[PDB]
This record gives C-alpha cells, structure tokens and sequence, in this order.
C-alpha cells in the first residue's frame, strides 16, 4: 500500500478538492457515505492509495481540509459528498487571510499550522508506506497561497524523504478577485520552486477560455472551471489509482518527468472537450490530436513557443493499444522539433481500461514544456507594474514583511524564466 | 552432480523467473505441488535435474532459487500463484518501496539495507549444496532494482563465493515497452560495476522479442506475459545442458570456456528458431536445414544487429527434438557456401553442437506452437557491440546536459561515477572494434 | 510528411537530392542529429549503421550499403576479386593486380616479382602502375625496382597493376580516356544502370615512350584541367558523352557503343554487385539501404573493356546532375516513401539456365 | 569438415565440427563505498534542514 496524503487549502483549494473527491469516488464506486457499490475489482485494487478503510468496510478519503475562515468548508460539509470526509480532518480558523500571502504565511496561518500538522501526522502514522503528499490550492489568494506554501515547507522539514505534489491554480487578470494576486503568486512560486517535486500549473484564464470558446459556455462560473480541473486531476492521477506499469507512483513519475530539479512545473490537458454531437463516438486519432492541441491545455501557454522536455500521456477506456501506440508515435514523428532531442524517448504513454463516468474514452496530457516560462513572465510583468510604484505593499508590510523579500521573490522568478530559456535553446 | 542457484532480481527478473520455473516443471514432469512421479529416489538424489531442484523427504522438488524485489507486489504473485507450493517463504524477499527506476537508489540507498538479508537467504541454499557451481542471475538493465541492486549483489557474491561462476540473463531496454527515460543511465552504470563479476551474460533486447512476437506470433500488442514465455523458451534451451544428460556445456565453467575466450567480451548473441503461432491452423514443419539457416537471420536474434559486419569468436548450436548429426553437418556445409561467416584469425572456424532428442515443451494454452525440432544458437560475435553503441549514444545525449543526474547524486552517488562508467563502456566498444574490424570521385 | 537528415554537406549529388525532396513539399528536413527520420543521407566515413532501424514506427532508409567499401577501395577490390570464386584469380576483365604493403609495415610482393620476371624474360610488355586510395599520387614504370621503392617512401597500402599499354585512342588527338558509369542499387537490390555515361578524355596525345609526363596517361578531370594545355580543345571540359562516342564508334570502327562496349560494362557491373550481395543485402534487415556507385572502365584497342575501379561516393557530370538526381528520388526513395517515362535506368538482370 | 568428440547418450548427443583451423573489491572496500554514499545523503539532508531552520 503506497498511501498518498491529500491536503486542500483555502477557498479555491477546497472547492476544487471537493469536486475532485466527488469525481474519483464515483470512479472507485464509493458512495457519499463511504460505502462501496462498484462492480469491478479494478476499483478496489489500489483504493488504499487515496482512501483509508474504516469499520464496516467504509472507505474514508485520506484528506485534510484547511482554511483560515469556516465558510467554504461549511459548504463542503453541506455539499454532495461532504459527509464522506473524516470530521477531525477539517482544520480551520475564523479570521480569514484577506487575500494576503503574508497573513497566510506569517501571521494568521502561523497560528493555525501546527494543528494542521497534527492531523497530517495522524494520517501519515497509519500509512504502511507513505508516498508523499498532494496539495490543491490557488496561488492568488492568501490561505491556499501563503498558508499552503507554509504547510509545504513544514511538511518537507518533517518528511524530507517524501514526494510533494501540488495542483496550483495560477491567477489571471481576466478571472481575478483582487489586484494583489500577482504579489501572492510571485511569493508562492519561489516556495514551489524549492519545495515541490511536481506542480501542475492550472491557469484560470485557460480554463475560462476553454469554457467560453470550446465548450460554448456563455458565462462560465467558478463551478464550471472546477469541473474542468476535477476531470483533469482525475486523469492525471489515473496511473496512481489503478493497476499499471508507467508512472505508477509519485517518485517514479518525478524521475521520468523532471530532468532538472527546479523545472518541475507541468502543463496538463484533457480530451475530449465537447460542447452540448456530444454522443458522437471519439476515435483514438481524434483523442490524440485534441490532447496535444494547445486549446485543450490549461496553462495558457503556447507549446509551439517552446520545447517538451518530457511528456506523459494517459488514455482511458476500451481502445486499441496498437492504435494508441501508432497515434502517439505519429505525433512525435510529425512534430519532432518540439521535443528536445537530447532526452531520447521522452514521451511515455499509459493506458487504463476504466474511462471517466459517462465517456467511452478520454485522454489526459502532462507536459514538461519550456513554454511554461510564458506563464511566469506574465506574472512577473504584472508584479513589476505594481512593485515599481510599491502599490498595495502596505497590506504586506503591515504583517511584518519588508520590501527586500518582494525584491528577492521577483529575482527568483526571473531566474526561473531564464533557466527555461536556456534549455529551449539547448 | 553440481548445484546451480538461480537469483531473480526486480520485476523483470522475477517475472521471467516465474516463466522459466514453470517451463522447467513442465519439462521435468514436476507438478505444481512439487511432486515428481518419475523420480524414483524419494527425498534425495544426484540426477541432472537435481542441479536446479532439491528434494524434501516428502518428495517435494524445490527450485534452487531466490527471488528479490524492493517492492512486494510482483513477488506476491509468486506467493499466490500456480506454483506457490513450490517455494517456501525464505526464498522470496521483498522490501516496502522500490528503487524508483534509479540505479543509485537500488545500489546505495536501499541495497545497503537489504543486501545482508539476501546473502543470508542465498547462504541457506548454498548450505544444501554438496558442490555448488555458481549462480544464474536474472534482471533488467533498466529498472532501479534490476540495475542497482544486482550490481551490488554481484560484487558481494564475488567476495563470498570467489571460485563460483556467475552467469547473467539481462533484459536490455526498449522504448516500446519501457517505463523510464533514464534506463540508458541505469544500463551503463550496472554494466560498468558488474562487468568484472560476470563470467558470461546473455542479453535479451525487449525490442527483438517484441518484434518476434508481433511478426511470428501475430500478437498485435505483446504483453510481458507473451514476452516472458518466449524468453523462457530461450533460457530453457540455454540451461537444458545443465539439467539433462549430455556432454556439452554440462557445467557453468564450460559456458565461459566454449563461448568467452576474452573475459570482458562475455556477451554471446542468442538466436532462436522456429517461433510458430499456436493459432496457425496449417503449419508445415521446418527441417533441420531451415531452422539452422534461420539462426543467421537478424530477425530471429535476441538482439537486432548484423553479424555479417563483425567477427565470430565462438559458435554453439543447441538443438531440441528430432535431429541427428548427419543433418546438422549437411545444413552447415550449405550455409557456409551461402552466408557471410568470418571467425577471428586466432579461433577455429567451427561449431560445437548439442542435441537433446526431447522437442521443446510449450505452456498449455500458450502462444507458441509445438514443433518437431528447434534450435538455439549461441555465438560470440562482435556485432553485438551495436547494442552498446546504441546505449552509449543515448547516455551521451542526456549526460551532456546532466539531465536527471540530480536524482542519482541525491541518493549519494557521485557525478564522477557517471563518467567512470561511460569511460569503461568506451573501452568496451574499442575492445570489440579491435577484435572485430581490420569523396568527390 | 516524410522526414530526412543530411550528414554529408560536401556531396553535390545529395545536395541536389535534398533540394528536390524539399521541392516535393512532402519531405521535411530535420537537424542532422534528430533520430526521428525516415531517410538518412549519411556521412562518407564511420556512418553509424548500428543506430539505424531502432525507431519504433519509422521505416528507415540510408543512402549507403554497409560493406560496399570492399568494392570501393583499391586494395579491397583486388582482394575481393582474387578470393571470390564468382570472380576468381583468372577473371578476364580486371587487370593483373597485386596488393603491396610498404616494407615499413597478406603481401604479394614476391608473387608480383615472379609474374614480373616472367614477362621480362619473354620479351612481353612490362609496364605496371602503382596507385592507392590515399591519393588525390601515381607512378607508372617498366622497372619493378622503381615501383616497389616508390611505395616504401609512402606509409599506406598500395596496388601494383598491369598498365594497359594498348588503349583505345580517340581521333583526332590520339588520346586516352576512361568511361564512368553510374549505378544505383535500391533496397530490393535491383541494379540500375544510368543510361547516360561519360568519357573522361585526355586532351594530350598518348605517348608510350614517356610515362614520366603523366597528363597523357591519367584521364582524371582534375589533372587534365590543371596540367594539360589543351583542356577543352576537343570537347567541353574533356567530357565526351555517349551519343558522340557512339557516333564515333560507328563512323570510325563500324560498330556501336552497345555492342562493342556496353554489353561488357553491364556484365562487369552485375558480376561485381551480385558477388557481394549476400554480404551487404538489407532484404531482411531492420533498416534498408540504397547506394549510388561510380564504375570506372578502360577500353583497349581490341574493344575489350577493363574495370579500373568502383567509387562509393561519386560526383556526376554537371549536365547530368538534374536527370540522375531525379532518378535517384524516383527509384531509390519514393519507392520506399511514395509521394501523394521511359525510365532513365537500365535494370541489369539475367537468368541463364545451366 | 571434421566431426570430433562425438558423445552419445539416450537423451541425445553432442559433437564438434571444424570447417577450418585458426592462424576484486574486498568486503571492506564495498562497505566504505556504501557508507560514503550514505554520508553524502546525510550531509545533503543536514544542509536542507539547516536551510529550513533559517
Ligand atoms: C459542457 C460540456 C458538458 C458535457 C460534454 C457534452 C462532455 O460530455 C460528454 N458526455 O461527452 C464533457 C466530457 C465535456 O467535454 C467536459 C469539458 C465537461 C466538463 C468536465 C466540465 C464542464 C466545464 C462543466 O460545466 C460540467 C459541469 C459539465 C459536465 C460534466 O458533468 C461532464 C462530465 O464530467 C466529468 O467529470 C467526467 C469527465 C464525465 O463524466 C463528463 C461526462
Ligand atoms: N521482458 C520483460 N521485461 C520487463 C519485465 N518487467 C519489466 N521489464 C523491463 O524492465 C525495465 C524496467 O525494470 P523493472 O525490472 O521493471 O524495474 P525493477 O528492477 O523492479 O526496479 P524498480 O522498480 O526501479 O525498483 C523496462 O525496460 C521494462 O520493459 C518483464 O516481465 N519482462
Ligand atoms: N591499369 C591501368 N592501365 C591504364 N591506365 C590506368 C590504369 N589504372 C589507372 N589508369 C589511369 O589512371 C587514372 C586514375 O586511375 P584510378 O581510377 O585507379 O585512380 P583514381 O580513383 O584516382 C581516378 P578515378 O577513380 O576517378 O577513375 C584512370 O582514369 C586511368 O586513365
Ligand atoms: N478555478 C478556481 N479558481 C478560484 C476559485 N476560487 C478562487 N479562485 C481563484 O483563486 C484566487 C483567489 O484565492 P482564494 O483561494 O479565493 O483565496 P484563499 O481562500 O485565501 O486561498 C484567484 O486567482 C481566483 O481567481 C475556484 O473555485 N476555482
Ligand atoms: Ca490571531
Ligand atoms: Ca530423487
Ligand atoms: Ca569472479
Ligand atoms: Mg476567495
Ligand atoms: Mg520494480
Ligand atoms: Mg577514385
């Protein structure tokens, strides 16, 4: 049993995390009360990766829910699968973090973090063989961003030999709550550069544009964005949750995907993306082409603007593996220039027989592309436009931060951008 | 009679091991419960099959084998499988978390903690042997355990069993079925540290087996199960001489004597024919001349390469089934007049031939058809160096950028071990070239 | 979209082939170190054949046959002919030749002298020629001593060959020549003789009393354009093509190029390539080969054709680049990688029963 | 084409045909290597914990 411990923090983190557990619970045949009602042994074979077994053959998510205000976790608890979570794994304060990284990381978050670590330890202690951790959060707010990265640092201190994986929602001016999001995101990215092994970068503008342009949703909601993210998270974790050879655990995945320690930020993608023709059969060739289509990717970065260091592709459903191999080989052989030539055979493909609910087949894309630098450049530009005038800084210096820490975060992310550029030219 | 101990390391080693022991039981008339009706000496004996099987007082025939893996799920198959009664718990060794496709993790970090347990279990087997010959070691190049723990184990076996022969069966990495981008690193690191500890190694390229299964068994997308059943057939041909009455390759020492005049150059090429589909409704049976001629086709080799552009140091033909010497010599004469077969000047141009009258055994309900006669050719040809060139090129591509190197250094390995290993391979390639080889116009 | 890589920038023939491939709009050129190619236009030396044919989902083709060097090296060709039963030491279209290693290094010195001495005693013509692949470097002499000593002053393998004292001389000019034939062997080992050949002529009158001045003895295009005053006097660039040569043969000797010479050329080409087919064929191999060869012939005054050598990386005559290069694409490349006449080649084949 | 050393038994036979004639680290050292690597992991981990302490 290679247990993963899941953590979800702040508003974004808990809303997406709740949807994620809804989605994979349905895949494993777990109902809202933790009872199993599936019809396939494939569903239970690796169920212990994400679920603990309670008395009465109940399955309980190995999940810790964290926030600095009670509202979103109240909603989670009142939601569809809200009763499936362990009540003691709800850890929350009352004062909130005010969309402020400093409040999350240094003041409000600091008061709460030990109680979170106590629950993390309790979950880790019962693991037969802990793989590591996966955190869901946004980078643009205060709790997920500031307290989330505080958590990651303390977890690394207590579990230095375990893998740390995040699903990190990057802010965009187009789908924005506050003007200080670029401050919060820049502060957090430096934390992630040092303390995660794998980070899936989800850009809210990409999510919005997929909903509006491709799915024809006239007025996308956070709820719509979150179902996209949930479907993607289900796809990217398929290899962890079902029998398989490739990327079957967090460490083997990292060894395959991360050739240089700092360059561990992935662009995920999902297919099919279909507007409400929705009954039309999908072919492997069509899955493959859409999976690699920039329009199906979620970092708002143009892959043709860079090069792939490594790629993992996961196909789900009953389909010809012969055709999958053929189609995957075709994509690499016909656009070979976008794959760095100094990492031979850097595209790995996995197939899982169980498709997502309500689909005959689907495909999920994980790319380690140097084009991700565009995302960090955007954040850096927005950061500097304000910081050059020290605008909105008083929210942070009021929590004890000084300007030098912002200067260092800025330099750190520009270093990261430079590091991507050198391998794009290599 | 002198005993041989088989050691199966990591997923590839273990699963190939389970395929081989299954086939051995079928060949020797041993049931899944270990009983062997044809063995009239209950509870002991020194027959040729006793080289691979010991005997309990209850008449159980138990493989002289240890299975080792750093994660438990593959060996849990063996504990749980058809031949579970064959083995006792002390023969199966598992850790809790694997080497993550990382040679350094397998060799240094985890290997350090499990190596003494493994040697203890091996010692227990050796204490049952009146005259231990040495070891047959099965593993992948590409896995962290298959690469890293095997090289550690091989070093310690040279220390604890200095006079004993060690043969390898090694799975060379193929991207069509591979699970890690770093397998070229692992392959070259393990080859470097194992080189001086191995007397003879049979490399099997997954690419070759994969393509034989697709082409000759009509399997669209071969599984490890398909691959391993074919690999076990070749392994069985190679070890049959140790397990049956005969006068060729009857002990491990003879493998080196017959196939390896140059110690570092200890990688014979295996070629096997015929491979026929069991679903093939109508099959014309192949003659001694036809299966022998097939031994000189790259399409039938365990490693794709071109022996026409290399030189032979030694050649062994191992037949199973309806074959007499007269027909072998007639086939060889013809083949020499048609094929490119150059031996090095300091070796004789000839063939050592073994015939076992019992035709190949096939797993009931398997992919392979029963045939009247089959042959495995073992030739030490410099052409196999093509596989080292391929591997070394991929290694160079990644190492020039230090891609993935931090994973290894992070486990305590020094970066210098990379260049040291690669320098050793460069010399190996040069050795093959010295043995093998002599615009605007 | 098919893909290819270029690894010999110095090749005119394949610069043009590359040019054509791109012009189809259906071929893409990759960086020379990208492994995901359909087609490799390889380097002349140490081409990595061992890395070919291991790319899942890519049929791979290269423009050289591994092992063809046996035919395309001076010393290797001599050895191949003497030791191959299909060719033999009594082969009639190859001049009496010997491999000689400089004494600062088997070696046929004594066998050469014995044959040399026999001629000297029987009043026979005894002019031999020393040459080697390591040249741009040639010595013609009727004295064995000069021949053997000239080779010792060098450090590479050499060939001493009987010099054809009775060449066919073109008129006017009384001049020597050699015939170049271009031959394309595809992946199926079809042997294709390009219909157009070229006569590389000497613009100096042949002189058997002076082998010291080599311009009238060596027909090489480079040598003629450098050391011969009358370059281009009789024909443009000292190149006469088959139409004119045929018209000459009719006019002067009442015969045809096909009858007097080409029959022998085709015989020799097929004999050479069929001899090494088992050694180099890629029929059941994991990658495939084709190669363009340049055969060089001499004709004596009895209209007997002699093979001089085979070139593994030939250039073409300027006027013929476009046609032959298109021919390469059509039969050697598009045959394997079809795109979305009256062939220019003669397929050499013959199945006599006995 | 000479056959030599023909051996026959009930289970088969073997022979040789000639077409033409011719013309370690000690336990101590392994230990030191494994302990040296372990030491380097410890140093790297110690450095990380120092960084996190700061
Ligand atoms: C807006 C499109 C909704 C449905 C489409 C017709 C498609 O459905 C089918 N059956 O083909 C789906 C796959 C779309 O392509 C997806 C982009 C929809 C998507 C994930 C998110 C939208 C943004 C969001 O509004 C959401 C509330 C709408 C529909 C989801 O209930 C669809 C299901 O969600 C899943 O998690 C599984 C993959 C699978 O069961 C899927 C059928
Ligand atoms: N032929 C064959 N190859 C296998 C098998 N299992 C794995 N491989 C190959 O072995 C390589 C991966 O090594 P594994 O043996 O799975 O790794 P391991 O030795 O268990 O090491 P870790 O899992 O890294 O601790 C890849 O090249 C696989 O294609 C098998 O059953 N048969
Ligand atoms: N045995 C021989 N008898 C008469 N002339 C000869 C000869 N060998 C060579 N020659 C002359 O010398 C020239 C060059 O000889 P050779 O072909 O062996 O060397 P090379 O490779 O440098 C020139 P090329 O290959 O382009 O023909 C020939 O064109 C021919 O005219
Ligand atoms: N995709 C998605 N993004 C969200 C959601 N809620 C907030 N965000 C984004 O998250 C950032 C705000 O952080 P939030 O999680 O609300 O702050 P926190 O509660 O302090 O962590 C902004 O970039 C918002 O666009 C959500 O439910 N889904
Ligand atoms: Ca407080
Ligand atoms: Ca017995
Ligand atoms: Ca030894
Ligand atoms: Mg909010
Ligand atoms: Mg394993
Ligand atoms: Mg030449």
């Amino acid at each position: 049993m290679r247990e993963i411990v899941h953590i979800q923090a702040g508003q974004c983190g808990n809303q997406i995390g709740a949807k994620f557990w809804e989605v994979i619970s349905d895949e494993h045949g777990i109902d809202p009360t933790g009872s199993y009602h599936g019809d396939s042994d494939l569903q239970l074979e690796r169920i212990n990766v994400y679920y603990n077994e309670a008395t009465g053959n109940k399955y309980v998510p190995r999940a810790i829910l964290v926030d600095l205000e009670p509202g979103t976790m109240d909603s989670v608890r009142s939601g569809p699968f809200g009763q499936i979570f362990r009540p003691d794994n709800f850890v929350f304060g009352q004062s909130g973090a005010g969309n402020n990284w400093a409040k999350g990381h240094y003041t409000e978050g600091a008061e709460l973090v030990d109680s979170v670590l106590d629950v993390v330890r309790k979950e880790s202690e019962s693991c037969d063989c802990l793989q590591g951790f996966q955190l869901t959060h946004s980078l643009g707010g205060g709790t997920g961003s500031g307290m989330g990265t505080l958590l990651i640092s303390k977890i690394r201190e207590e579990y230095p030999d375990r893998i740390m994986n995040t699903f990190s929602v990057m802010p965009s001016p187009k789908v924005s709550d506050t003007v200080v999001e670029p401050y919060n995101a820049t502060l957090s990215v430096h934390q992630l550069v040092e303390n995660t092994d794998e980070t899936y970068c989800i850009d809210n503008e990409a999510l919005y544009d997929i909903c509006f342009r491709t799915l024809k949703l006239t007025t996308p909601t956070y709820g719509d964005l979150n179902h996209l993210v949930s479907a993607t998270m289900s796809g990217v974790t398929t290899c962890l949750r079902f029998p398989g050879q490739l990327n079957a655990d967090l460490r083997k995945l990292a060894v395959n995907m991360v050739p240089f320690p700092r360059l561990h930020f992935f662009m995920p993608g999902f297919a099919p993306l279909t507007s409400r023709q929705q009954y039309r059969a999908l072919t492997v060739p069509e899955l493959t082409q859409q999976m690699f289509d920039s329009k199906n990717m979620m970092a708002a970065c143009d892959p043709r603007h860079g090069r792939y260091l490594t790629v993992a592709a996961i196909f789900r459903g009953r389909m010809s593996m012969k055709e999958v191999d053929e189609q995957m080989l075709n994509v690499q052989n016909k656009n070979s220039s976008y794959f760095v030539e100094w990492i031979p055979n850097n595209v790995k493909t996995a197939v899982c027989d169980i498709p997502p609910r309500g689909l005959k087949m689907s495909a999920t894309f994980i790319g380690n592309s140097t084009a991700i630098q565009e995302l960090f450049k955007r954040i850096s530009e927005q950061f500097t436009a304000m910081f050059r005038r020290k605008a909105f800084l008083h929210w942070y210096t009021g929590e004890g931060m000084d300007e030098m820490e912002f200067t260092e975060a800025e330099s750190n992310m520009n270093d990261l951008v430079s590091e991507y550029q050198q391998y794009q030219d290599a | 009679m002198r005993e041989c101990i088989s050691i199966h390391v990591g997923q590839a080693g273990v699963q190939i091991g389970n395929a081989c022991w299954e086939l051995y039981c079928l060949e020797h008339g041993i049931q899944p419960d270990g009983q062997m009706p044809s063995d009239k000496t209950i509870g002991g004996g020194d027959d040729s099959f006793n080289t691979f099987f010991s005997e309990t007082g209850a008449g159980k025939h138990v493989p002289r084998a240890v299975f080792v893996d750093l994660e438990p799920t593959v060996i849990d198959e063996v504990r749980t499988g058809t031949y579970r009664q064959l083995f006792h718990p002390e023969q199966l060794i598992t850790g809790k978390e694997d080497a993550a496709n990382n040679y350094a993790r397998g060799h240094y970090t985890i290997g350090k903690e499990i190596i003494d347990l493994v040697l203890d279990r091996i010692r227990k087997l050796a204490d049952q042997c009146t005259g231990l010959q040495g070891f047959l070691v099965f593993h992948s190049f590409g896995g962290g355990t298959g690469s890293g723990f095997t090289s550690l184990l091989m070093e310690r076996l040279s220390v604890d069993y200095g006079k004993k022969s060690k043969l390898e069966f090694s799975i060379y990495p193929a991207p069509q079925v591979s699970t890690a981008v770093v397998e070229p690193y692992n392959s070259i690191l393990t080859t470097h540290t194992t080189l001086e500890h191995s007397d003879c190694a049979f490399m099997v390229d997954n690419e070759a087996i994969y393509d034989i299964c697709r082409r000759n068994l009509d399997i669209e997308r071969p599984t490890y199960t398909n691959l391993n059943r074919l690999i076990s057939q070749i392994v069985s041909s190679i070890t049959a001489s140790l397990r049956f009455d005969g006068a060729l390759n009857v002990d491990l020492t003879e493998f080196q004597t017959n196939l390896v005049p140059y110690p570092r150059i200890h990688f014979p090429l295996a070629t096997y024919a015929p491979v026929i589909s069991a679903e093939k409704a109508y099959h014309e049976q192949l003659s001694v001349a036809e299966i022998t001629n097939a031994c000189f086709e790259p399409a039938n080799q365990m490693v794709k390469c071109d022996p026409r552009h290399g030189k032979y140091m030694a050649c062994c033909l191992l037949y199973r089934g309806d074959v007499v010497p007269k027909d072998v010599n007639a086939a060889i004469a013809t083949i020499k007049t048609k094929r490119s077969i150059q031996f090095v000047d300091w070796c004789p141009t000839g063939f050592k031939v073994g015939i076992n009258y019992q035709p190949p055994t096939v797993v009931p309900g398997g992919d392979l058809a029963k045939v009247q006669r089959a042959v495995c050719m073992l030739s030490n040809t410099t052409a196999i160096a093509e596989a080292w060139a391929r591997l070394d090129h991929k290694f160079d591509l990644m190492y020039a950028k230090r891609a993935f190197v931090h994973w290894y250094v992070g486990e305590g390995m020094e970066e210098g071990e990379f260049s040291e290993a690669r320098e050793d391979m460069a010399a190996l390639e040069k050795d093959y070239e010295e043995v093998g080889v002599d615009g605007e116009e | 979209m098919y893909t290819f890589v270029v690894r010999d920038e110095n090749s005119s023939v394949y610069a043009e082939v590359s040019r054509l491939l791109l012009a189809t709009g259906q071929w893409k050129r990759l960086r020379k170190d990208n492994p995901r190619f359909n087609l490799m236009l390889g380097e002349r030396n140490r081409l990595p054949f061992g890395r070919l044919g291991h790319e899942p989902g890519l049929v791979q083709l290269v423009n050289y046959y591994r092992g063809a060097d046996k035919l395309c090296r001076k010393a290797s060709l001599v050895k191949l002919i003497k030791t191959s039963p299909e060719l033999s030491e009594s082969c009639t279209w190859f001049p009496e030749s010997y491999v000689i290693y400089p004494t600062n290094l088997t070696d046929e010195r004594e066998v050469f002298l014995a044959a040399y001495n026999r001629r000297r005693e029987g009043r026979e013509g005894n002019v031999w020629i020393a040459k080697s692949s390591a040249g741009a470097g040639i010595l013609i002499s009727s004295e064995a001593s000069e021949l053997l000593d000239f080779i010792d002053e060098q450090g590479q393998v050499h060939v001493i060959q009987k010099y054809l004292e009775k060449p066919l001389l073109l008129e006017p000019g009384h001049r020597k020549f050699d015939i170049r034939s271009w031959v394309l062997v595809d992946h199926l080992y079809n042997i294709y003789l390009y219909r157009e050949g070229v006569l590389r002529t000497s613009s100096e009158p042949y002189n058997s009393a002076n082998f010291q001045d080599k311009t009238c003895h060596l027909t090489n295009h480079c040598i003629q354009k450098e050391y011969s005053k009358n370059y281009g006097r009789y024909e443009e660039g000292n190149e006469m093509f088959f139409e004119e040569f045929n018209q000459y043969l009719m006019d002067a000797l009442n015969t045809t190029l096909e009858n007097s010479i080409l029959l022998q050329i085709k015989h020799i080409i097929r004999s050479c390539l069929m001899c090494i087919e088992p050694a180099i064929s890629t029929k059941h191999l994991h990658y495939q080969s084709f190669q363009l060869f340049g055969f060089d012939f001499m004709v004596d005054e009895e209209l007997k054709v002699w093979l001089i050598e085979v070139n593994g990386a030939p250039a073409c005559a300027q006027k013929l680049y476009a046609e032959l290069c298109q021919g390469i694409v059509d039969v050697a490349i598009s045959s394997v990688f079809p795109l979305a006449p009256t062939s220019i080649f003669i397929k050499l084949h013959h199945h006599h029963h006995h | 084409m000479e056959v030599i050393e023909l051996n026959k038994c009930t289970s088969g036979q073997s022979f040789e045909v000639i077409l033409k004639p011719p013309s370690d680290p000690s336990l101590e050292e392994i230990q030191k290597k494994l302990e040296a690597a372990e030491e380097r992991r410890k140093y790297q981990e110690a450095e990380l914990l120092k960084h996190l302490a700061e």
